[PDB]
């Protein structure tokens, strides 16, 4: 099984890990701050997941410090895991292509 | 199972602080919060607070004058509220509540009466009342007991340790001199009283004391 | 923070009908409201949530319904367990608020008063202090009068009175009068005398009994 | 065509249920949503549900007492309501109706009178109602036809099986000792009677009755 394969699984993996964790600590970043409504898990998963996908849905946010700075966090998880998985398919390809050629 | 278990009452001396209790049984997640509420004699819910004992952080609410400090103890499952600096409008049932992080108190704690005042705590005198001599028996009878100069709230009466439950009153203190009275009522099929027994059972938590008294017929 | 406004404060129903309790929220919660019952001395207990769900426990004859601002508690054929007050809970934003609150009260059938004297008991008497108990019990509507006579004479000091809310075993009321004497002023009298007023009689209802 | 047929009517006793039927005709897509709506006589529309046939989920009003169970057989194209213990408040017109999926209810069944009440269905009596000898005729004439004595609502009131509908009431009808009446009136030129015939037809779903009757002069 090849790097880029290994990799996105990893990194997939890792991203559930990040989407869990950040629901918990937006949650406990928002609560105590007036007006926010990131403050239940349920809802805080969903939003984990319109971030990492870079949907701004713009249903659900961060309103305090700590939570923008988790909501960065879950971004950049969210980029780098589907930009690693466009890696994984250039490699695919290119690879396919060699062969295709005799190489 | 009882969810959430908390102290009867605390009687708290105007300037004193106290720290209440509610020791958490059934399912425990990392994901739970404690919340503590006030609620005022004849009044409404009052959200005071709440804590995450699995990272111990506490928020309180702004509108009011901050009174509270949330702990937990992770060990001994159990969150703690010190009130600090009461006066009488600190004087309410404080329950706590445990919430999964899904926005709703699935369970109640039964809530401590904290009184605020100088008065020295009194156990509660308990009184039979079975009928005169001369009263006449319906197919029903009246039963009761007489709790007075007891000091502060609450008491808990409960007829036969609580197997006896259809037609019981419990009346609202009245206060004289600095010493509670009530009364409570029971009804039993004329027949079945006295040769099946009827004792009511008077718990004042705030002086840990609890008394039963048979009402037997007057000699 | 967000208002909850339960309006109107009490609501008076007859028994069987159907009852609908309000919530108003200061802006949208979409279905983040919760509903409690808290009848007298018992601590709140979680009756519907998000506005509609059920919770197991709780009898089908409860219902939630709305979202955005304006939701629903209703309870179709109230009967008198239902008695108690009815709070709702918002968990759209920080910090969670409550509504003031909603009495139910039912309309029942009027039921006349039993009464009944307590002689004070001889383990009072043995501590100087002497306390004539009378019980106005499980009647309907809750405006009633005690009377008490010593001797044929009508009697005010050393009275106190308390009420029940309505009862949530049968819709009614029931209230004591407590007439309290040192020894020595109840053993230099002979007759007391226990009279209830109430709308579902002309005549008073009486309750006596002589020392002797 | 006639997208969507319902039942006329159905008589159902008070504590009883009844199962309402909406056969759908024209074009069906996956798409297809199926809207019951319940109308009390003098007020408005209520809309009581929705069901998918294609994948069979239902929604209901919350707002309302849940009387009913949305059901479809995806063979004969039949949509089900089943409506259960019921009482005077459930006595309406039911509609169903038919929405792509796009907001609107592009079209609706004729809707079915649903009467709760202990009384036993009666067909109606039908009576002519030709003028007397001695009145006077103008241009034009006045017939009519007398429908008494049936229960439950309704019937429904054609002149010449439907080609005569200029000049024609159908008055409401009065409920009297658990049986209905109402009268219908025609007007046709006076030349055109009785030389032309003219026969009023008397549908009463919940008796599966139709009668005819010819309105003739008084012999």
């Amino acid at each position: 099984s090849a790097l880029h394969w290994r990799a996105a699984g990893a990194a997939t993996v890792l991203l559930v890990i990040v989407l869990l964790a950040g629901s918990y600590l937006a949650v406990l970043a928002e609560r105590g701050a007036p007006g926010a409504q990131l403050i239940t898990y349920p809802r805080a998963l969903w939003w984990s997941v319109e971030t990492a996908t870079t949907v701004g849905y713009g249903d659900l946010y961060p309103v305090t410090l700590w939570g923008r700075c988790v909501a960065v966090v879950v971004m950049v998880a969210g980029i780098t895991s589907f930009g690693l998985v466009t890696a994984a398919l250039a490699t695919w390809f290119v690879g396919r292509e060699q062969e295709r050629r005799g190489h | 199972q009882v969810q959430l278990q908390q102290p009867g009452a605390e009687l708290v001396k105007p300037g004193a602080s106290v720290k209440l209790s509610c020791k958490a049984s059934g399912y425990t997640f990392t994901s739970d919060w404690i919340h503590w509420v006030k609620q005022r004699p004849g009044h409404g819910l009052e959200w005071i607070g709440e804590i995450i004992p699995s990272y111990g952080r506490a928020n309180y609410n702004e509108k009011i004058q901050k009174k509270a400090t949330l702990t937990a103890d992770k060990s001994s499952s159990t969150a703690f509220m010190q009130l600090s600096s009461l006066t009488s409008e600190d004087s309410a049932v404080y329950y706590c509540a445990r919430e999964r992080g899904d926005g709703y108190f699935a369970v109640w704690g039964a809530g401590t009466t904290v009184t605020v005042s100088s008065a020295k705590t009194t156990p509660p005198s308990v009184y039979p009342l079975a009928p005169g001599s001369a009263a006449q028996t319906n197919s029903m009878v009246t039963l009761g007991c007489l709790v007075k100069g007891y000091f502060p709230e609450p008491v808990t009466v409960t007829w036969n340790s609580g197997s006896l439950s259809s037609g019981v009153h419990t009346f609202p203190a009245v206060l004289q001199s600095d010493l509670y009275t009530l009364s409570s009522s029971v009804t039993v099929p004329s027949s079945s009283w006295p040769s099946e027994t009827v004792t009511c059972n008077v718990a004042h938590p705030a002086s840990s004391t609890k008394v039963d008294k048979k009402i037997v017929p007057r000699d | 923070d967000i208002l909850l406004t339960q309006s109107p404060a009490i609501l008076s129903v007859s028994p069987g009908e159907r009852v609908s309790f309000s919530c108003r929220a200061s802006q949208s919660i979409g279905t983040d409201i919760h509903w409690y019952q808290q009848r007298t001395n018992g601590s709140p207990r979680l009756l519907i949530k998000y506005a509609s769900e059920s919770i197991s426990g709780i009898p089908s004859r409860f219902s939630g319904s709305g979202s955005g601002t304006d939701f629903t508690l209703s309870i179709n054929s109230v009967e008198s367990e239902d008695i108690a007050n009815y709070y709702c809970q918002q968990s759209n934003r920080w910090p969670f608020t409550f509504g003031s609150g909603t009495k139910l009260e039912i309309k029942r059938a009027d039921a006349a008063p039993t009464v009944s004297i307590f002689p004070p008991s001889s383990e009072q008497l043995t501590s100087g202090g002497a306390s004539v108990v009378c019980f106005l019990n499980n009647f309907y509507p809750k405006d009633i009068n005690v009377k008490w006579k010593i001797d044929g004479s009508e009697r005010q000091n050393g009275v106190l009175n308390s009420w029940t809310d309505q009862d949530s075993k049968d819709s009614t009321y029931s209230m004591s009068s407590t007439l309290t004497l040192t020894k020595d002023e109840y053993e230099r009298h002979n007759s007391y005398t226990c009279e209830a007023t109430h709308k579902t009689s002309t005549s008073p209802i009486v309750k006596s009994f002589n020392r002797n």
